[PDB]
């Protein structure tokens, strides 16, 4: 009959937003690793993860939206120039060189290799010194039978060369979320892009996800389940890239045959420049080997899926890439060290209709030591040469398509791969994720009453408890039943010493300093008091200071719901209610915070006033 | 203050493949797609291909493959657009705009445009003087009536209320 | 006829003990329109900054 506002702090609400996610990754080894992904900076997640399944939640989240995808983005390439910065520069590597071309029969080899002498600095001043390299036909223009040679970045940006120690290796990163902030996991196998997901459980960091910058083809990526995805923001609008998901690994054998040799000739007092040396044994390509029954049979199960969006019977065609840098037209990776550009013709041309040897497929690959990763201005980085000849051997687990366009409809339809971006292959591992942040405290109207002003045991054994917001599709009733749950994960670690806990070792942020992540956690260890403080705040203001429930006298107007209390808390879920009340949230804010507990220290106090 | 500059009129022989020049000014350049549209006097708009500055990605239209490649440059922040083996039917006006920032297909941003003419005839060419190609300049002692196409290709015009000075004569 | 924040400081001792809540809501996080804490939440301006 009479109902009044109750206050309840641990309520299982979340909503989504954007907050500034830090690393979690495990120690792999003590130790010059020096990985550029991480110094060792991210701190290490807990040996046991915890991850908790919601019931009878439907939570959909946006892939194309997805913050975590641009946060990743701006993380690496920050983390590139962090690692650079500290390196030597070749400011005087800009010198006009006089190449001749390698030792090679011209049968038509077309080497692009060339062997250019330059006039180089050294340790003293006043001294010069003649020393010669190698350089591929990609790292050198000519400048109007040994000829003129200038480096191809000289009139464009400056250069700078990667620190020999550090390895470009990808290692498997986590990316956790601050305290008071949660991610929801998808588990559905058939899940789409965009759209609800109706199995959703919840984790604090996700699972590391290796950063494979691949232009054409991922590598060493998560594998989809059963049939393949063919993930699109819209499959019909051809601007928008169609990235596609795994079951199957496709293995791929990658060299670089020449057996280079690695010559450091030092430049400066204490900077030393590496250039290629002579070169052992027959000049070869650098090749890659894929074998074509997997591929062939891989082939055929993308083609069968992409026939639903465009129907039984149409012509679907694989065709080459149709323009663009040598980024983006070549399957551009890196490996050992180096970063191959493998044309992928041979593996693009087919023609697929309806229905109805054991040779491997080879890949001419170029291979280039300067280079400007994501298409930045005015920097340019120089990988020093790898002494030794080079395998590589890694997953095939998604490509990267586009749609051809064109007037005519419903008579072909050709796909040519492309990797116009370096987000697309983040959006690929990332889709399984979404950031929220948790709200605790949720009212709602009771029958209970405050204690008059004038007015002045179970033990345990509490039975099928859910996990850290796993109350958060039963009833109200059902979620008000556990609310310390919540109250202990609002602040510090959720689980296994998440957050707080770990960064108590010494010298892993001291050293770190400002560097990377150091200036990431700060952000989100305050983010987290000040919002744990800001709800023990509102409660100071509107009593219940102690009390994760508290009833206080409150008149719970009509107009706001006319929902009974039974409908009310019988079948809805605290977050369908925060929905509702969502309109009327920030009065009922106002009047809880004075007329219902400052009315009562005025009134309080001049009740024993003299 | 976003604005495409496109390149001037051109007038070439089929088989003389014409690049288009397209000036971005105002924004970050290297965000947006470009996209070349080409409108017939007598036909609607028609889109012939898109390219993004990162990477140059371009996806072109199926019958202009092998026929157009489009281009660009981050320095000068400007998207090229090379059409090779011109051909009588493909003379029209040439427009390059900008995609809104809904990201939808839409275009907020266009150019000037570019007038391309593929003709057969010579260079060289009151009463007027035949002076192809079209463009004139009529003064008196230093109302005007448009010009008209014959078989030949020739301009003929009049003006009544001269010595009108001839481009391709240079007087 | 509340006088808004540290309104009371010029009220007599009863008169400004009347509103408590008026200072206790601003000691902490943004005083007005989101005036700090509320601000730090958008991202990359202090990531990039
Ligand atoms: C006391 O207070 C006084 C009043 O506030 C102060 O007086 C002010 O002084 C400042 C300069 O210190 C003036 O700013 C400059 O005004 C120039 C003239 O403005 C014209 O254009 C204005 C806007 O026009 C744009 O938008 C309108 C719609 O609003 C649109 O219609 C139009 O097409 C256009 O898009 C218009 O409002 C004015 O009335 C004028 O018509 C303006 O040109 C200046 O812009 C320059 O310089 C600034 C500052 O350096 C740059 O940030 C700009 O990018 C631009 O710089 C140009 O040269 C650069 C060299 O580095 C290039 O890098 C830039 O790219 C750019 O090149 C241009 O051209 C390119 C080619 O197309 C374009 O690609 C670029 O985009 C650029 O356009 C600047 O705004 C104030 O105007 C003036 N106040 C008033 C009221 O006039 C006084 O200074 C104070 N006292 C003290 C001591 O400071
Ligand atoms: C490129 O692609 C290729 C594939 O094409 C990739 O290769 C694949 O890489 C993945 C890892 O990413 C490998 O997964 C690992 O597989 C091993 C082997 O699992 C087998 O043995 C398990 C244990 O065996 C018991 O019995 C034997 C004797 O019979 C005893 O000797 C053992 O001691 C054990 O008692 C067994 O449990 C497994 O069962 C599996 O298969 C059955 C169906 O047959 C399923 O129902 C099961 O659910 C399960 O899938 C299987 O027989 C796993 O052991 C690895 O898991 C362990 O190690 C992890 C890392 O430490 C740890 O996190 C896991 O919890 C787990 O540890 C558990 O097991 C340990 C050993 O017993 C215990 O010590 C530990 O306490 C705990 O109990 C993991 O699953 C793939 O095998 C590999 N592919 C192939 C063909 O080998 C390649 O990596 C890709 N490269 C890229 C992407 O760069
Ligand atoms: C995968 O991607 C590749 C590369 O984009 C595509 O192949 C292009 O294909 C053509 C053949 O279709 C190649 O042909 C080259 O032609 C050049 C110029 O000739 C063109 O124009 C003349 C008239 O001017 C025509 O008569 C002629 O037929 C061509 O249309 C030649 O100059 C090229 O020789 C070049 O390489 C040699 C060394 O090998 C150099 O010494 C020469 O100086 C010159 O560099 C060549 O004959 C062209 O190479 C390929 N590249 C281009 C430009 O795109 C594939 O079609 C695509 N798909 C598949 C399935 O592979
Ligand atoms: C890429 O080129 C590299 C050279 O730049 C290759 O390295 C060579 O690898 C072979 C083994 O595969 C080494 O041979 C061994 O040498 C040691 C020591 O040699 C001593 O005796 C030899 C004469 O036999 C003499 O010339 C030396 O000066 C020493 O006195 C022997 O004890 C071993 O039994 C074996 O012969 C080469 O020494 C090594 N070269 C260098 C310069 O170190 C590399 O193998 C090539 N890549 C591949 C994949 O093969
Ligand atoms: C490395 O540096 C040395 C100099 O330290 C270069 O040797 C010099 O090469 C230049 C030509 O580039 C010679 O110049 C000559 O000048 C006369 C006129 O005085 C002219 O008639 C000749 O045709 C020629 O241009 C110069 O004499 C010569 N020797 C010196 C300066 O002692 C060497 O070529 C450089 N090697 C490179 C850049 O690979
Ligand atoms: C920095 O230097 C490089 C290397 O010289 C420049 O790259 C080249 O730039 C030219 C334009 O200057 C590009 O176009 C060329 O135009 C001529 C004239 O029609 C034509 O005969 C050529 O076949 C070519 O199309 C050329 O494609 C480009 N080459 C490469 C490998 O990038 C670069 O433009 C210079 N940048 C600056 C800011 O100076
Ligand atoms: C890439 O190279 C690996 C070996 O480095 C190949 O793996 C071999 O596969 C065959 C069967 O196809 C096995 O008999 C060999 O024992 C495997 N090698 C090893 C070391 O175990 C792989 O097949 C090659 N794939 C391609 C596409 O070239
Ligand atoms: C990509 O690789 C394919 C081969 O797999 C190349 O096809 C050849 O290039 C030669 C020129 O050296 C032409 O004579 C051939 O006609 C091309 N192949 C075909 C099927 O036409 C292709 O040119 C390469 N493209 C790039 C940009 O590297
Ligand atoms: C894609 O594979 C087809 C074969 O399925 C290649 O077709 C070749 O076409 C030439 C004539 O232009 C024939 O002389 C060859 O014999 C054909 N190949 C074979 C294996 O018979 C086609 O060129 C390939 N395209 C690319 C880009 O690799
Ligand atoms: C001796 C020799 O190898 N000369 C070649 C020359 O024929 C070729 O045109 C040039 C291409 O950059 O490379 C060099
Ligand atoms: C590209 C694509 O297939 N999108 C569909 C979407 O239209 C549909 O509403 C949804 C239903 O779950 O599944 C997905
Ligand atoms: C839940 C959902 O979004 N369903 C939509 C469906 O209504 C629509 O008709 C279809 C069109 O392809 O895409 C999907
Ligand atoms: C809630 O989830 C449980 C399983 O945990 C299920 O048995 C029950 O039917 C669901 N009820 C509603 C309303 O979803
Ligand atoms: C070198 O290449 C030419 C190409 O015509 C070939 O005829 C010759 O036999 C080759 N000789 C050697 C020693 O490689
Ligand atoms: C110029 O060419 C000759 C002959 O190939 C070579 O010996 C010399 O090292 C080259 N470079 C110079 C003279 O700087
Ligand atoms: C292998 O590829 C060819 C086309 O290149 C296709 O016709 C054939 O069906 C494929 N093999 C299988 C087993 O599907
Ligand atoms: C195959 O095409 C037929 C006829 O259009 C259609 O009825 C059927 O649903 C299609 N099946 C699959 C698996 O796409
Ligand atoms: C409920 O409270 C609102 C003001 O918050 C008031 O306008 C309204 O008249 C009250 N009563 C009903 C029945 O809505
Ligand atoms: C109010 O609650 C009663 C009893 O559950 C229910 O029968 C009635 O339909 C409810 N009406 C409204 C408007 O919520
Ligand atoms: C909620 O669930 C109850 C059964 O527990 C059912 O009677 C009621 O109709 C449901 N209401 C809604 C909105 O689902
Ligand atoms: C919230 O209030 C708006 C008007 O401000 C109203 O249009 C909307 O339907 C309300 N939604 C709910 C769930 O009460």
């Amino acid at each position: 009959e009479n109902l009044w506002v109750t206050v309840y702090y641990g309520v299982p609400v979340w909503k989504d937003a954007e907050t500034t996610l830090f690393c979690a990754s495990d120690a792999k080894a003590y130790e010059e690793k020096h990985n550029v992904w991480a110094t060792h900076a991210c701190v290490p997640t807990d040996p046991n993860p915890q991850e908790i399944h919601l019931e009878n939640v439907t939570e959909e989240f946006n892939m194309w939206k997805n913050n975590m995808v641009e946060q990743m983005h701006t993380d690496i390439i920050s983390l590139w120039d962090q690692s650079l910065k500290p390196c030597v520069k070749l400011t005087p590597l800009c010198v006009t060189l006089q190449c001749t071309n390698v030792t090679n029969n011209i049968t038509d080899m077309r080497g692009e290799l060339k062997n250019c002498s330059f006039n180089m600095t050294t340790e003293l001043r006043d001294k010069k010194q003649k020393v010669y390299s190698l350089f591929y036909r990609l790292d050198v223009v000519q400048i109007n039978s040994n000829k003129e040679y200038r480096l191809i970045n000289c009139n464009t940006s400056a250069i700078t060369q990667a620190c020999p120690k550090v390895s470009f290796e990808p290692i498997p990163i986590h990316y956790c979320a601050p305290a008071g902030f949660a991610i929801l996991k998808c588990k559905d196998k058939k899940f789409n892009g965009t759209g609800p997901c109706p199995s959703v459980s919840t984790v604090q960091c996700t699972h590391g996800i290796k950063p494979v910058v691949s232009t054409q083809l991922l590598l060493n990526g998560s594998l989809a389940e059963e049939e393949v995805m063919i993930r699109s923001e819209n499959i019909t609008n051809n601007a928008k890239n169609i990235l596609v998901q795994f079951n199957t690994p496709v293995q791929i054998n990658c060299t670089r045959p020449n057996n280079n040799t690695r010559k450091s000739i030092r430049i400066g007092p204490g900077q030393a420049f590496y250039a290629t040396g002579d070169i052992i044994g027959d000049i070869r390509q650098a090749h890659c080997n894929v074998s074509k029954a997997t591929w062939n049979e891989t082939l055929g199960k993308v083609v069968k899926q992409l026939r639903k969006h465009f129907g039984n019977n149409t012509i679907i065609r694989f065709a080459n890439s149709s323009g663009g840098d040598l980024e983006v037209t070549t399957h551009s990776f890196n490996c050992g060290g180096e970063f191959f550009y493998c044309n992928t013709s041979g593996l693009f041309n087919s023609t697929w209709i309806s229905n109805t040897s054991n040779d491997s497929i080879t890949l001419p690959c170029r291979i280039k030591q300067i280079i400007n990763m994501w298409q930045r201005i005015g920097q340019a980085m120089y990988a020093p040469p790898i002494q030794g000849v080079i395998r590589c051997v890694s997953n095939i687990t998604g490509l990267i398509l586009t749609r051809d366009g064109g007037s005519t409809n419903s008579t072909t339809e050709t796909f040519r791969p492309g990797g116009g971006d370096m987000r697309d292959n983040w959006r690929s591992e990332l889709y399984k994720y979404k950031v929220v942040k948790i709200e605790p405290l949720g009212v709602a109207p009771t029958r209970a009453k405050r204690r008059v002003v004038g007015g002045g045991s179970a033990v345990g054994i509490g039975a099928v408890f859910l996990g850290f917001l796993g109350a958060a599709g039963s009833t109200m009733g059902a979620a008000s039943m556990t609310l310390t749950v919540q109250a202990r994960n609002l602040l510090s670690g959720i689980v296994q010493q998440q957050s707080n806990l770990l960064r108590a070792p010494e010298a892993q942020q001291h050293l770190l300093k400002l560097t990377v992540w150091g200036i990431k956690q700060l952000q989100a260890r305050v983010l987290a008091v000040e919002r744990y403080l800001r709800d023990q705040q509102l409660l100071g203001i509107w009593g219940c200071s102690g009390k994760l429930i508290c009833t206080t006298n409150v008149p719970w107007n009509s107009s706001w719901s006319n929902r009974n209390l039974s409908e009310i808390w019988d079948n809805m879920t605290w977050l369908q209610w925060d929905k509702e009340i969502s309109n009327y949230t920030q009065i009922i804010y106002g009047l809880l915070e004075e007329s219902q507990n400052q009315q009562e220290k005025n009134e309080q106090d001049l009740l024993a006033l003299d | 203050e976003v604005r495409l500059v496109q390149s001037g009129a051109e007038v070439k022989k089929p088989g003389a493949s014409v690049r288009v020049s397209c000036a971005a000014s105002g924004y970050t350049f290297t965000d947006f797609d470009i996209h070349w549209l080409r409108q017939a006097p007598g036909r609607g708009l028609e889109w012939m291909g898109w390219v993004r500055p990162l990477g140059g990605g371009v996806s072109y239209a199926r019958q202009f493959q092998g026929r157009v490649t489009m281009t660009r440059d981050f320095y000068i922040d400007t998207a090229f657009m090379d059409f090779r083996n011109l051909k009588m039917d493909d003379t029209a006006l040439y427009f390059c705009a900008r995609m809104g920032a809904a990201r939808e297909w839409d275009f907020q941003y266009w150019g000037q445009g570019t007038r391309v003419l593929v003709s057969s005839a010579s260079t060289k060419g009151c009463l007027v003087k035949d002076y192809f190609p079209e463009p004139v300049t009529v003064s008196w002692n230093s109302h005007t009536f448009p010009a008209v196409l014959q078989s030949s290709g020739l301009y003929s015009l009049s003006s009544v209320v001269c010595n009108v000075n001839h481009k391709p004569s240079n007087t």
